[PDB]
């Protein structure tokens, strides 16, 4: 037919690549640290969070 | 042609629909149920 | 007192090898029955000189299921005869 | 692993859903395709550390490992094809869907995040092994040889949880090994001997000393369909690395009682090689080479301080790669010539002259050749332990003396002649014998270009 | 005779809630009394003279181990009269009374009450019944279990595993490897119970499930581990991949969830500084897995199916309750974060 | 010479020590329920010599 | 016959249609002589459904539509290959006697199954116990060995525990040895020369053997003349008619009797014989090997998965 | 009872080499009675004066064990340096096992008797030397 | 009894199983 | 601790309760979706994908019944850690307040090798 | 055929009477692969009672 026995198989990379996003938004505990690592002024390290 | 016993086909279906809906509405109560309470 | 050392020297009508040998296995079954009377009396001079006034329905009770526990037992041992004519505890054999 | 083992599930209900024939190329289409996604975001830097996500996974930072483990199910299933299309597709389906099984908790081993995460998944294998050795072998000895896979790795792993339950409940817990800043020394005692000795000797049993090998040259010996478990039970010793997890820290202050260890893997290693030239099974030949340089990594974790490990970790796939070709010589080989007797298997070189550069590229990799991966290991092993003391170049000399004689001879022995029987050997090494033969020397000589991607931290 | 083998095996199951509900040691005698009653009459049906002859080697081993507990209740009848089930307050009583109930349970002492019943009933087909017996007493020293001297209940528990493992390598009647390993289950238990006696229940309800579902299986035809073999090519060879798998989930292996008990409860048996009581006990077990590996070698091989003689027709018997069996006595490993504060 | 026996011996002696000893323990439980009941007494005696079991 | 507990104290099948005509009759004959000459001919007017003897294929002749499947999965010793009587092969001529047993017995025990479910008398050709007639001249003629004789001989005592006897088993009028013209004058090419030693030694077998089954409690029937032909038709028929409940029972062995009460002689009887697998379930082999009932483990182990196309023919999703 | 072992582990400690071999072959001694009740009773009937159990030997046996078994100890805890150690103690588990090797011939029971009996020896007071508790409670 | 077959090679080529789509084999492990 | 034999309490309303998609509660119900598959494939279905209805309520069963499940075990962590830091809270005696010392303070082992 | 040695002897030498390991012993008996009912003997010759010249 279309062969979901095919390809689709691999496109469960970005079905797992959903949940592997999910964590990181909720591990954001810390914007405070010192080493570059700043989050001191700025809209770079807020970002890809 | 198909020749089941056609008395119980539908029970399974049928208490499903029994016990997602008892479930749910157990369920949509007791979301509610923390804010009533804390 | 010593009317309680003298009846629990008499519990020792169990004694084990006399419990279920030798042959003859009525001789066993004889002081599994024996035994009551070494319970029914040790509890009753107990609950009596110690007004308790409702325990002693217990000793009552007590004879009620060991009659009946030991009417079972006898109903198969009639049955080893059946199929035999001799109990003989020595009759073995359902290895183990 | 963010999702690895996640499409590497999805290779499962693939398999039995499949039409007929098609089984065998649609298994190994898609398994190809994670070995860009394994590479992909891994291999990042990489200046203390790669914590990765979660409790599942620390990503293997500072030692990779992984991408190995990730070539093998579309390696092995084009080289399992020889002899085993003759059964039911009910059971070439189940054979497909174990060995996946079996990717899939080596997976989540080596990264593991813990050291209880680590034992679970530690012995979560040896049940799918276990089914390929009994089923699916030849002739008789493989029953007893299943259960001394059995009850060495068995008894010893035990004794794991007795001591790993209790540091978890001693100082703080061991979830994480960066929860593994504060430990407090282990000095010298009469009970810190045995938490030393419990929590090292089920490591021991997988990767041998001279003693308890016992079951090395048993499940090798007899082996299933074209090494087809064989690579992965080589592997498998290899996976056995965790002593460089614990070893580091945990305990680290007691190097008083490694020399009962020392010494029995050190001269155990220059009588174990020396004790195989006089084999008559071929496959029992490659199996105490795979006894000899694996024990030299034992000498070369136990002592420390780095130009060790440059090397110890580098010899943990020198033969990764090595080992595992030369069993698939001799997968091949027999498939033409019913027994393993390396007698009988004379007169050849004249009759299969492309194969010839796969015997000798194979064999110049023990000779070692000195860019390769493996004289890049040895030479950091040897250079490590001249400085414990310096007598110990003698014995590791002489180790490099057998096994130049010891190789040759399994070359050799094909370069003969007018072979006297053998109306049968037509097959003249077909286009899959020789690109499964392939891929391994590819991948191994390429890496000795830049081989700073296998080190450890270090 | 329908009717009434009903209400037979009602009363079973009601003469075990009497012992739990009771606060009365004079109805926990009647409790498992008449469980010694109502039990003779399931060891006959088919009147055959081994079972009658075993039905009385169980009776009167299942009258004295009666007999001692009411002498250990008419003891502290003297001292301080009080009737609740709890301590008993004098150690001439709770050493009578462990060691009389360690014969409905039977430990490793007391021994031949295991394999002489359960061997050669030809009631092979249950006999699962055999384990609301384990259950009465159980919940029997749950309540009795601050009043033990700590060396009787270790010690009947240290010869449990070490003489219920040596004692069936030696065997091919299958009741019989059945029966034992049934000790060896009742050691791992009574070793913890002084330490915390919740996550002892945890290896009880996993023992139902995972002995309930063995016999299950056995129920196509299965006599000896010869006939163990004449049945993946006749009956079916998904039979031969689902014996397989309980029996390695039964010796504890970590990708399936009988090491769900053990993994827990080294987590109580250590976290109090016994470490050489479960190293022995841990790799006691291993050769209590030798059972299981060789017989695993019968079926999983094939193994001589000769005779020929064809099954052409289907299987009807009723296999209650089997296919929820095998998913979660392996499938529950992960599934387990608290199985015990569910329990607790 | 050696790896074959000097390491087979000390480690499958323990297969064949076991087996001696699980021969003891079913070929002298060959029935005789008179002689179950002769033992029990025996333990039923040693419980209250030995140890701890009355303290 | 019953159909589980929950129908089985509603309604009770012991004696609400076994009115009398329970009636289970056989016959013992020789060859070629109670055949189909007298046996089939009384179905009508007693109503009793007659079975046929034997044959390979009998398995083959149930669960189904139905159509016998050839004699390679059903590999047994070949009715007329047999009649080499191989006394020195590989072999085996003591297979076929395996497979005519479990032939046998599934007829005998569709038999039981049938009067209760219905009530109707059966007819059987030749019973279960007819087949230790033919291992008197199996055994005499060189053909068969010993620690063969025995298998079966331990099969007798044990697949035989349940079965209710016969009622007015009829030896039917057999000739003095007139079976040497009559297997060579009714066609017979197969059936050949092989003399009077499997002749004359089953004919005494029938006699010294057969007597204490024909000296138990259900009265037999017997001639041995030329055949019936309006002699013997009538005279079995009226006489034994008067001898299915007057003159037909001492010890009366067979009645689904004093149990019937939904007891051990009314359901467990007939809810043993329901779904004939556990009836031939202690039909397995030997200890090991008995060197002729064997088969190979994977060869011919491979020959059931051609036997195994699908494993199961017709059911469909959605029901 | 556990009172002996209050004898036992209290005062000798090495020296005074009479009574430490005199109270350990008190309970080694006593374990042969145990062995000999259940060959009496498990195993069918001996001859006229039971227990004369099949091969005899049995408290023959094992009080001869206890009797060297402080004296293999205490002869050499003075004699080469004065403390009780795990290598002291050590020597015990051999030549103490040894005595089942003399009877009932070696060359496969002998040895084995030496060896398993020398791992054993060493651990009890190391037990008490590091301060080992089996049956132990919160 | 015993039954097993030889070279794969019946005058044709043969890269892995058979002819045809088994000659996509190669196309898909040598890609 | 009190209020005795209940299946879960009254006082379990101040919990969260646990709602669902949550992996477990997709876990439970994947082994009976594992389950019913078996469930045709003991007795000679012999098709795999057979009559649903029997392949259905299996589904429904272990979700329901493990949802139930776990509204106690959520109760029973919940009331562990409330008896505990009570006991904590009173007994200051037996939870002393550590002095903080930096890595200015310890002279350690020092082991080289 | 080939793929292993599944031999007749792995099926006697696990023969069940009692699974003689190391050592050959008293062994049981080859136990009834029907229910078990070797043993029967149950028979008397009745009371000869003489009501005579009583
Ligand atoms: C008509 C044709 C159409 C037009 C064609 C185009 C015209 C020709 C192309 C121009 C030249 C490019 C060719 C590349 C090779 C030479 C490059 C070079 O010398 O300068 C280095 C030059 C460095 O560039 P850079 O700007 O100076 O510095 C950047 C880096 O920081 C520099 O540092 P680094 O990070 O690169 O580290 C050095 C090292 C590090 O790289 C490695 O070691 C990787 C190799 C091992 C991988 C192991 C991991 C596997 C797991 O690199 C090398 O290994 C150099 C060895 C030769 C390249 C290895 C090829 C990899 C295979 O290029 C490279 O290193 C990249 C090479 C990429 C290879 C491309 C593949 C070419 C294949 C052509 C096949 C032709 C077949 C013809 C048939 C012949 C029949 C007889
Ligand atoms: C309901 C409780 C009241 C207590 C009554 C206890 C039974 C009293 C005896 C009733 C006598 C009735 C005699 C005529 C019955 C008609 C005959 C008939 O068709 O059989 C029906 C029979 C009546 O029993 P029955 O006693 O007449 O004879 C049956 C034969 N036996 C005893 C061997 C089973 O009903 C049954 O067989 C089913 C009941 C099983 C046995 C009874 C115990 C349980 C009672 C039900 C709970
Ligand atoms: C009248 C009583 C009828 C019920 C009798 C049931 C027969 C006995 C069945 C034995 C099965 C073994 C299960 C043991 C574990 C009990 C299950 C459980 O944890 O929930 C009990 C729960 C929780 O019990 P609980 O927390 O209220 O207090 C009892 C705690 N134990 C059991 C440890 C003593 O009780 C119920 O509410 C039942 C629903
Ligand atoms: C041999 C058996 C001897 C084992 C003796 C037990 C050692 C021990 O006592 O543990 C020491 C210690 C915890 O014990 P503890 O002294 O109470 O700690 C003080 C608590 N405040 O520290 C520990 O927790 C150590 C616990 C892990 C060690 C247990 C396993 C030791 C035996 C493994 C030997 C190696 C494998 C040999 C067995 C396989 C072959 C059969
Ligand atoms: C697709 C299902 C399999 C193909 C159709 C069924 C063919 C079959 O009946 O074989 C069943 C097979 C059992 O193997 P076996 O008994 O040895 O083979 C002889 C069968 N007469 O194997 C079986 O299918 C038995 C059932 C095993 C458990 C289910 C696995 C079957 C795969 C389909 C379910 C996929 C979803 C569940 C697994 C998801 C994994 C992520």
């Amino acid at each position: 037919r279309d062969h979901w026995v095919h390809v689709l198989v691999p496109m469960g990379f970005v079905f797992g690549y959903y949940l592997d996003r999910k964590n990181d938004e909720k591990l954001t505990a810390f914007r405070n640290k010192s080493l570059l690592y700043k989050r001191e002024l700025k809209p770079n390290e807020e970002v890809t969070w | 042609h198909g020749s089941p016993n056609w008395l119980k086909v539908g029970l399974t279906l049928g208490t499903s629909v029994f016990l997602w809906i008892y479930l749910i509405k157990q369920h949509n109560e007791d979301v509610l149920e923390y804010k009533r309470r804390n | 007192s010593m009317v309680y050392m003298n009846i629990m020297m008499a519990f020792t009508v169990s004694l084990v090898g006399l419990l279920m040998y030798r042959s003859h296995l009525m001789s066993s079954l004889l002081c599994l029955e024996g035994m009551m009377l070494s319970l029914f009396v040790m509890a009753a001079l107990t609950i009596l000189n110690s007004h308790f006034t409702l325990a002693s329905m217990m000793p009552i009770i007590l004879l009620v299921f060991a009659a009946c526990e030991a009417a079972l037992g006898l109903s198969l041992l009639v049955m080893v005869s059946n199929t035999y004519g001799t109990d003989y505890v020595q009759n073995l054999n359902l290895l183990q | 692993m963010l999702k690895y083992i996640i499409p590497t599930i999805m290779l499962m209900p693939l398999t039995w859903l499949s039409k007929n024939n098609m089984i065998w190329v649609n298994s190994t289409a898609h398994s190809l395709l994670i070995s860009f996604t394994s590479l992909l975001l891994m291999n990042q830097f990489g200046d203390n550390s790669l914590n990765f996500s979660l409790l599942f996974f620390s990503d293997s930072l500072s030692t990779p490992l992984l991408i190995l483990t990730m070539w093998l199910l579309p390696l092995m299933l084009m080289a399992s094809q020889h002899h085993l299309s003759k059964e039911n597709l009910t059971r070439k389906k189940l054979f497909i869907t174990m060995l996946i099984s079996l990717q899939l908790f080596l997976i989540m081993t080596f990264t593991a995040m813990e050291l209880i995460l680590f034992y679970i998944l530690f012995e979560a294998t040896l049940v799918p092994t276990l089914i390929i050795i009994t089923r699916w072998g030849n002739q008789t000895e493989r029953l007893n040889a299943g259960l001394y896979f059995l009850f060495y790795t068995l008894a010893g792993s035990l004794p794991l949880l007795v001591a790993l339950i209790y540091i978890q409940n001693t100082v703080g817990s061991l979830n994480f090994l960066m929860l593994q800043y504060w430990v407090q020394p282990v000095h010298n005692s009469w009970s810190n001997v045995f938490m030393w000795l419990a929590c090292m000797m089920a490591f021991m049993v997988k990767m041998p000393l001279y003693g308890l090998h016992l079951w090395l040259p048993k499940a090798h010996v007899e082996a299933p369909i074209a090494g087809s478990m064989v690579l992965a039970a080589v592997l498998l010793k290899l996976g056995g690395y965790g002593m460089l997890r614990i070893t580091l820290i945990l305990n680290p202050m007691t190097d008083f009682m490694a020399y009962p260890f020392i010494m029995l893997s050190l001269w155990g290693m220059i009588m174990t090689s020396s004790i195989c030239l006089r084999q008559t099974d071929l496959k029992s030949l490659i199996a105490y080479s795979s006894v000899s340089h694996m024990a030299l990594v034992i000498v070369a974790i136990l002592i420390q301080t780095p130009w060790s490990y440059m090397g110890a970790t580098a010899l943990m796939i020198a033969h990764g790669l090595t080992s595992s070709m030369l069993f698939c010589l001799a997968n091949s080989n027999y498939e033409r010539i019913h027994s393993r007797t390396m007698i009988l298997a004379r007169g050849l070189q004249t009759l299969l002259p492309l194969m010839a550069t796969w015997w000798l590229l194979a064999s110049l990799t023990n000779l070692a050749l000195p860019p390769t991966i493996n004289l890049i290991g040895e030479l950091f092993v040897v250079m490590s332990t001249f400085s414990w003391s310096n007598i110990t170049i003698i014995l590791m000399g002489v180790n490099m003396v057998i096994t130049a004689l010891y190789s040759l001879y399994m070359l050799i022995m094909t370069q003969r002649g007018k072979y006297t029987y053998h109306i049968n050997n037509i097959s003249p090494s077909f286009t899959r014998e020789n690109a499964l033969m392939s891929l391994h020397i590819l991948p191994l000589l390429l890496l000795t270009l830049n081989p700073k991607i296998i080190l450890g931290p270090l | 005779n329908p009717i009434i083998f009903i209400i037979i095996l009602l009363t079973i199951m009601l003469g075990t809630i009497i012992v739990m509900i009771s606060s009365h040691w004079l109805l926990v005698w009647i409790g498992f009394e008449m469980n010694m009653l109502a039990i003779i009459p399931i060891m006959m049906k088919n009147h055959n003279p081994r079972a009658t002859e075993a039905s009385t080697k169980y009776f009167l081993t299942q009258s004295t181990a009666s007999m001692l507990l009411m002498m250990a209740v008419i003891i502290n009848l003297m001292f301080s009269g009080q009737w609740t089930v709890m301590k008993l307050f004098n150690p001439m009583a709770s050493m009578l009374m462990t060691m009389a109930l360690a014969m409905k349970l039977g430990m490793a002492p007391f021994h031949f009450w295991v394999p002489e019943v359960t061997q050669g009933i030809p009631l092979s087909s249950g006999l699962i019944l055999l384990t609301w017996q384990k259950l009465a007493p159980m919940s029997v020293l749950y309540q009795i279990f601050p009043s033990i001297n700590l060396n009787l209940i270790l010690t009947l528990s240290v010869l449990s595993i070490l003489i219920g493992g040596w004692g069936g390598l030696n065997q091919t009647q299958l009741r019989k490897i059945m029966a034992y390993s049934s000790i060896a289950h009742m050691g791992w238990m009574t070793a913890v119970l002084p330490y915390n006696p919740t996550m002892t229940l945890l290896n009880l309800i996993i023992y139902i499930i995972m002995t309930s579902t063995m016999f299950t299986m056995f129920m196509a035809n299965s006599t000896t581990t010869t006939l163990s073999l004449s049945h993946t090519w006749n009956k079916t060879p998904i039979m031969t991949v689902l014996i397989l798998a309980t029996l390695l989930s039964m010796g504890g292996l970590p990708p399936l969830s009988g090491f769900m008990p053990k993994w827990m409860i080294i987590q109580e048996m250590t976290k109090n500084n016994s470490i050489i009581l479960p190293t022995f006990m841990a790799i006691t077990a291993l050769l209590n897995l030798y059972f299981y590996m060789r017989l695993t070698y019968s079926t999983t091989l094939t193994m001589f199916p000769s005779t020929n003689n064809m099954k052409m027709k289907w299987q009807f018997p009723l296999m209650k309750k089997m296919t929820f069996l095998p998913t979660m006595v392996v499938l529950s490993t992960m599934m387990l974060p608290l199985t015990p504060m569910l329990s607790v | 010479l050696l790896d074959l026996i000097w390491l087979e011996a000390i480690l499958p002696k323990t297969i064949s020590l076991a087996q001696m000893k699980a021969s003891t323990l079913v070929t002298n439980q060959k029935g005789l329920i008179k002689l179950y009941f002769l033992s029990f007494l025996i333990t039923i005696l040693i419980s209250m010599i030995l140890f701890n079991f009355h303290e | 016959l019953q159909y589980g507990p929950l129908a089985y104290i509603l309604g009770e099948k012991a004696t609400k249609k076994m009115t009398e005509k329970s009636k289970l009759i056989t016959v013992d004959g020789n060859i070629c002589s109670g055949k189909s000459k007298l046996a089939k001919e009384i179905a009508e007017k007693l109503g009793l459904k007659h079975f046929p003897e034997a044959g390979i294929h009998y398995v083959d002749s149930t669960t189904g539509d139905g159509k016998p499947l050839p004699v390679q999965f059903s590999g047994n010793c070949s009715l007329e290959k047999f009649y080499d009587d191989p006394k020195s092969n590989d072999g085996n001529s003591y297979r076929l006697q395996a497979w005519l047993y479990a032939s046998r017995l599934l007829q005998y025990a569709d038999a039981l199954e049938h009067l209760l479910s219905t009530g109707q008398g059966v007819v059987l050709e030749r019973s279960i116990y007819s087949d230790f007639v033919f291992l008197e001249a199996m055994y005499r003629q060189g053909f068969i060995r010993k620690q063969c004789v025995d298998h079966y001989n331990q099969v007798k005592k044990v697949t035989i525990c349940e079965y209710l006897p016969p009622h007015v088993v009829v030896y039917v009028d057999v000739p003095v040895p007139e079976v040497q013209s009559r297997i060579q004058k009714k066609g017979n090419p197969h059936e050949m020369k092989i003399t009077s030693a499997y002749l004359q030694d089953i004919e005494n077998a029938y006699k010294g053997t057969f007597l204490p089954e024909m000296s138990e409690k259900c009265e037999v029937l017997q001639y041995s003349a030329w055949e019936a032909q309006d002699a013997e038709k009538v005279v079995e028929d009226i006489e034994y008619l008067k001898y299915d409940k007057g003159p037909w029972l001492d010890q009366n062995d067979r009645n689904l009797h004093k149990l019937r009460m939904l007891v051990q002689d009314k359901l467990e009887v007939l809810n043993y014989t329901s779904i004939p697998v556990f009836l031939p379930e202690v039909t397995v082999g030997a200890h090991q090997s008995d060197q002729v009932f064997q088969e190979f483990t994977e060869l011919p182990g491979r020959k059931y998965r051609a036997g195994y196309n699908e494993d199961v023919g017709d059911k469909w999703i959605w029901l | 009872a556990k009172t002996v072992l209050r004898q036992y582990w209290d005062i000798p400690e090495g020296t005074e080499c009479h009574r430490k071999t005199y109270a350990t072959t008190s309970i080694g001694g006593a374990a042969g009675l145990v062995v000999s009740a259940y060959s009496v009773a498990l195993k069918t009937p001996t001859s006229f004066l039971e227990g004369v159990a099949r091969t005899g030997r049995y408290t023959f046996t094992a009080a001869a064990i206890g009797a060297i078994f402080g004296l293999t100890s205490c002869i050499s805890a003075q004699v080469r340096e004065k403390p009780d150690d795990p290598l002291n103690y050590l020597i015990g588990g051999c030549a103490g096992g040894l005595i089942l090797g003399a009877r009932t011939r070696s060359y496969g029971i002998g040895a084995a008797a030496c060896a398993y009996m020398g791992l054993t020896a060493a651990l009890v007071k190391m037990g008490q030397l590091e301060g080992w508790q089996v049956f132990a409670e919160p | 009894e015993d039954e097993n077959l030889y070279e794969k090679n019946p005058d044709s080529h043969g890269y892995d199983k058979d002819p045809a789509v088994d000659i996509w084999n190669m196309r898909v492990v040598f890609f | 601790g009190r209020a005795t034999f209940q299946f879960l309490p009254d006082e379990a309303r101040s919990l969260p309760p646990p709602k669902l998609t949550d992996p477990r509660l997709a876990f439970v119900g994947f082994l009976g979706y594992c389950s019913g598959l078996i469930d045709n494939a003991i007795r000679r279905r012999p098709v795999l994908l057979a009559g649903l209805h029997r392949q259905l309520l299996y589904i429904t069963s272990f979700v329901f019944v493990g949802y139930y499940l776990l509204k106690r075990q959520d109760y029973m962590y919940a009331v562990r850690d409330h008896d505990m830091f009570s006991y904590i809270k009173s007994h200051p005696e037996d939870f002393p307040e550590k002095d903080k010392k930096t890595y200015g303070e310890v002279f350690e082992e020092f082991h080289p090798v | 055929a080939r793929q292993w040695q599944p031999d007749v002897e792995w099926a006697e030498q696990y023969g069940g009477a009692v699974m003689y390991p190391t050592k050959e012993t008293a062994h049981w008996k080859p136990p009834p692969w029907n229910d078990v009912d070797p043993p029967k003997d149950t028979l008397v010759s009745n009371l000869t009672l003489n009501f005579g010249p009583q």
